[PDB]
């Protein structure tokens, strides 16, 4: 029951999958191979990790996950590597020729070639649960099939499994790391094509978490790996309530239902803390309070934003490890007397909290310090908009002449697509806009 | 025998619900395998109100447990008094209700109310003389509010003769869990307007407000408010459960405590309510003005904002009635205003010589007043700061429901607060 099958689509959606998984799997104590000597139920069960892991009768606690990309070269790290006896081979799908940073291509010319594979590869993993919960979708915007790609298997899942929840973590484009000149163009059609058919999306910035490596774990020049092994944090805080039981546990949905208004107000802002590396952690303890206001820091947030120009319509605070109610109370009450915390007039103001008893873990050679607590804020701010006005901008400055527009077009895509797209992305910034209006 | 069928529904109603059987089993000297224990006869002349009696001289709760989800129904399966339901009186769906009133009512509570009905059904039928029905349930989640309301009308379809009884968590800003609550309440509480008998009212922040203030709980849990709760439900319940002549069945309490079919409301209250002295002897007048005592109510409203059409006091323990009725005459003497006069001698009291648990003396005051309005227009307040935007409504209309549903529960609850408002100024 309850299960939740994960989607990781593209390069940034697998290799943040494999961050993820690898993660979980030292959360859980279960090892490479798939073994682990503290379940003592073979085969099955309905223990909280299974909502994340199905089992083996051979003892295997396998993934419920479907990797996916057009080109098959990051996929075969996975299947040749550290944690390759943990995927059943079928679960890991690739094609022979990627997107080319393609939106076009990975919704249509390719994308259609290997979409109906990965469906039947999903049903394999939907008929293997006994309450299915619903999906949560890994990519960014900016590469062709993660914005061409996942934007078709959207559409495919609303067809396939109705109005079953359909979560994304999607990857915002940073010019510091960014691999194509188009990648506006993919995020506005995205965006635009999967808006209808998304319950939640949490954006991940990669210029806030590049920021973030640089600033507070003092790496020169962020890889991947580095921006990856926090964004795992940030996704395990999310996922933590799904996977562990506890009598302080509050279920993602439970605060999805105070996170989502209006079913296009659907764009939490996540805030994580601590980030701090493990020559500044020691002998340096961070209280509840500490990492309560770091909360508050813009610096901290997953999307580069300012919600002390915005107006609040919910706030939610996502604890792990040595938390106790007492704390928080005492940290949050500090808060309100302090902070540019401004909510919407029809929104009530009482911040909403969830205490995950496990602490936090790191993966070995990381950069993050091994903490006793963590938090994970997630806001809905009238700020997130700032993130696709910046985007419509860069958009508009190409599309007025034109730039690149016939590698779509050539693909099979029309002017139309683009103005549709570009439309719906004005009167989301719009409804960003009128719901900060106070009530008459 | 007059058996009352008792059924709790959702997270709220059944940890409250498992805390009022443990309670009350104490009180009636069932052990948690459902064997007497006891040492006075008291303990069993009206057992059979809230218990079966199956083979071995075993006692069984006439109970019945309801949820749209497992986790709550196993935690008290796995509680102290668990094993004392009946096994096929668990009654739960898999998917849950979201705190979604829809979900509850029309939807996923849908798909699982006639096998409830059933279970309801086979301790009815085995009933000498059903008196009629107690639900426990909170009004501001999904499960307990939505399918709780579904129930009791469904009930009502079938047992058109019997007393329907509600304890209901009334949601609080300061004690909540979503935002959404003042919706869900409002949705309820037009039901149980047409559909109850008797609602008793208690309202999360009245309970925190307690805990933090008065007993110097300096971080109150669930669990410290779902004590306070039991605590009240066994003195509500004394009359129904021991040998007396006032209130002693559900519908002679409804006669004497509702004079208008909607007005059926009620503010509970307990004492003594005092921090860990703790062993100070208690005095009869002591207990009386503690039980009239605002601090000590549990809807968070101020009855002298109101009046009372109609006051019921229970008092514990072995004590001078003598002084009870002086004390209780003193009370309605010396406050005469905030008691309507239009109804004359409105406060009824009763005295059972078994205290609570651990108590030499304890009393329960159960209250219709008119002030029980400032709770209705405060859901009815934070309805619509968020109706008139019509924010976080696609939960709802998702499940079918439309607008309109909304604008006529809202109108329902305002014209609710009227006729409270009528009778203050009367
Ligand atoms: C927090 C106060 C606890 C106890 C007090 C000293 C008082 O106890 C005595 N003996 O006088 C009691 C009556 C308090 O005034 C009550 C408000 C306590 C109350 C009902 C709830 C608290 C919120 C809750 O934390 C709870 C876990 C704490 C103690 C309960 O075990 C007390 C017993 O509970 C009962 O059901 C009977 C009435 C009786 O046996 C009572 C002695
Ligand atoms: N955080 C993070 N971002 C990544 C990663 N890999 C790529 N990106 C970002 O993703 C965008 C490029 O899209 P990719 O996922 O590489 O492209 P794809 O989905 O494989 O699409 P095609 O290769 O065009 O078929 C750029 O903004 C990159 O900076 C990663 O491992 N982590
Ligand atoms: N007093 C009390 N209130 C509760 C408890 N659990 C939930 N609530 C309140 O009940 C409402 C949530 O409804 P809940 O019963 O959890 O939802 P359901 O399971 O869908 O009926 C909110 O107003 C909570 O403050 C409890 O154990 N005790
Ligand atoms: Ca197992
Ligand atoms: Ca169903
Ligand atoms: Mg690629
Ligand atoms: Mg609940």
């Amino acid at each position: 029951m309850r299960e939740c099958i994960s989607i990781h689509v593209g390069q940034a959606g697998v290799q943040i999958g494999n961050a993820c998984w690898e993660l979980y799997c030292l959360e859980h104590g279960i090892q490479p191979d798939g073994q682990m000597p503290s379940d003592k139920t073979i085969g099955g069960g309905d223990d909280s990790f299974n909502t994340f892991f199905s089992e083996t009768g051979a003892g295997k606690h396998v993934p419920r996950a479907v990797f996916v990309d057009l080109e098959p070269t990051v996929i075969d790290e996975v299947r040749t590597g550290t944690y390759r006896q943990l995927f059943h081979p079928e679960q890991l799908i690739t094609g022979k020729e990627d997107a080319a940073n393609n939106y076009a291509r990975g919704h249509y010319t390719i994308g259609k070639e290997i979409i109906d594979l990965v469906l039947d590869r999903i049903r394999k993993l939907a008929d293997q649960c006994t309450g299915l919960q619903g999906f949560l979708v890994f990519h960014s915007f900016g590469g062709g099939t993660g914005s061409g790609f996942t934007s078709l298997l959207m559409e495919r899942l609303s067809v396939d499994y109705g109005k079953k929840s359909k979560l994304e973590f999607s990857i915002y484009p940073a010019p510091q790391v960014s691999t194509a000149v188009v990648e506006p163009y993919n995020s506005i059609l995205t965006t635009h094509t999967t808006l209808e058919h998304s319950d939640c999306a949490f954006m991940v910035d990669n210029e806030a978490i590049y920021d973030i490596c640089r600033r507070n774990l003092d790496i020169e020049r962020p890889t991947y790996t580095n921006l990856n092994r926090l964004i795992s944090q940030i996704v395990s805080s999310i996922t933590a309530s799904l996977r562990f039981d506890g009598a302080l546990n509050v279920d993602l949905t439970e605060f999805q239902t105070n996170l989502v208004p209006y079913p296009r107000i659907h764009f939490p802002l996540a805030t994580y803390a601590p980030v701090i590396s493990a020559e500044k952690a020691y002998h340096e303890q961070l209280s509840v309070a500490e990492i309560t206001n770091a909360c508050f820091e813009p610096a901290n947030q997953m999307v580069k934003c300012d919600p002390r120009h915005g107006k609040y319509m919910a706030c939610c605070l996502l604890y792990r490890g040595d938390v106790v109610p007492k704390d928080v109370n005492a940290a949050i009450a500090t808060i309100k007397t302090k902070r540019s915390i401004q909510f919407v007039d029809w929104c009530p103001t009482g911040f909403k909290v969830g205490i995950n008893y496990q602490p936090p873990t790191v993966v070995p050679g990381g950069d993050l310090a091994k903490v006793q607590r963590a938090v994970c804020m997630l806001s809905n701010t009238t700020a997130i908009a700032e993130a696709w006005a910046r985007l419509d901008h860069k958009f508009d400055l190409m599309y007025a002449k034109r730039a690149f527009v016939h590698w779509y077009v050539g693909e099979g895509m029309e002017e139309g697509e683009f103005s549709e797209a570009r439309e719906d992305m004005a009167a989301l910034e719009k409804d960003y806009e009128e719901v900060g209006v106070d009530s008459v | 025998m007059r058996e009352i069928v008792h059924i709790q529904a959702g997270q709220c109603g059944n940890q409250i619900g498992a805390k009022f059987w443990e309670v009350i089993s104490d009180e009636h000297g069932i052990d948690p395998t459902g064997s007497y224990h006891g040492d006075s006869d008291l303990q069993l002349e009206r057992i059979n109100v809230y218990y079966n009696e199956a083979t071995g001289n075993k006692y069984v709760p006439r109970a019945i447990l309801v949820d749209l989800e497992p986790g709550t129904m196993d935690s008290v399966r796995s509680g102290p008094f668990g094993q004392i339901f009946r096994p096929d009186n668990f009654v739960f769906g898999q998917s849950g209700a979201g705190n979604n009133w829809a979900k509850g009512h029309y939807t996923e509570g849908a798909e699982l109310v006639d096998s409830v009905l059933d279970v309801v059904r086979k301790e009815s039928e085995s009933c000498d003389c059903l008196q009629g029905f107690q639900l426990t349930h909170s009004l501001g989640g999904g499960t307990g509010s939505g399918m709780g309301t579904l129930l009791i009308s469904k009930i009502r379809e079938e047992y058109p003769d019997r007393i329907m009884n509600t304890f209901s968590v009334m949601p609080s800003p300061k004690v909540s869990d979503t935002v959404v609550e003042p919706y869900n309440a409002t949705l309820s509480v037009h039901q149980l307007v047409e559909n109850t008998d008797e609602t008793y009212c208690i309202d999360n922040e009245a309970l925190y407000d307690i805990c933090f203030r008065t007993l110097k709980l300096t971080t109150p849990t669930y669990g410290d408010l779902n004590h306070l709760v039991s605590a009240t439900m066994s003195g509500v319940t004394t009359c129904l459960r021991f040998p007396g002549q006032l209130n002693a069945d559900l519908r002679k309490l409804a006669v004497n405590m509702v004079p208008f079919p909607r007005l059926h409301f009620f503010m509970p209250g307990f004492a003594p309510l005092t921090s860990r002295q703790q062993y100070r002897a208690l005095t009869v007048p002591e207990l009386t003005q503690q039980m009239f005592d605002s601090k000590n109510m549990m809807a968070a409203c101020d009855p002298r904002h109101g009046r009372y059409l109609t006051v019921a006091a229970i008092f514990r323990g072995r004590m001078s009635m003598k002084e009870v009725d002086e004390q209780m005459l003193n009370v309605q003497n010396k406050n005469s205003s905030y008691f309507v006069e239009w109804i004359p001698n409105n406060v009824k009291t009763a005295v059972c010589d078994i205290p609570p648990r651990g108590l030499k003396m304890s009393a329960t005051f159960i209250g219709n007043s008119t002030a029980i309005q400032e709770l209705f227009k405060r859901i009815s307040e934070q309805f619509t700061a968020m109706f008139r935007r019509k924010a976080f409504l696609h939960w709802y209309t998702g499940e079918g429901m439309d607008e309109m549903e909304f604008t006529e529960a809202e109108s329902n609850m305002n014209d609710l607060v009227s006729e409270y408002q009528q009778y203050q100024d009367a």
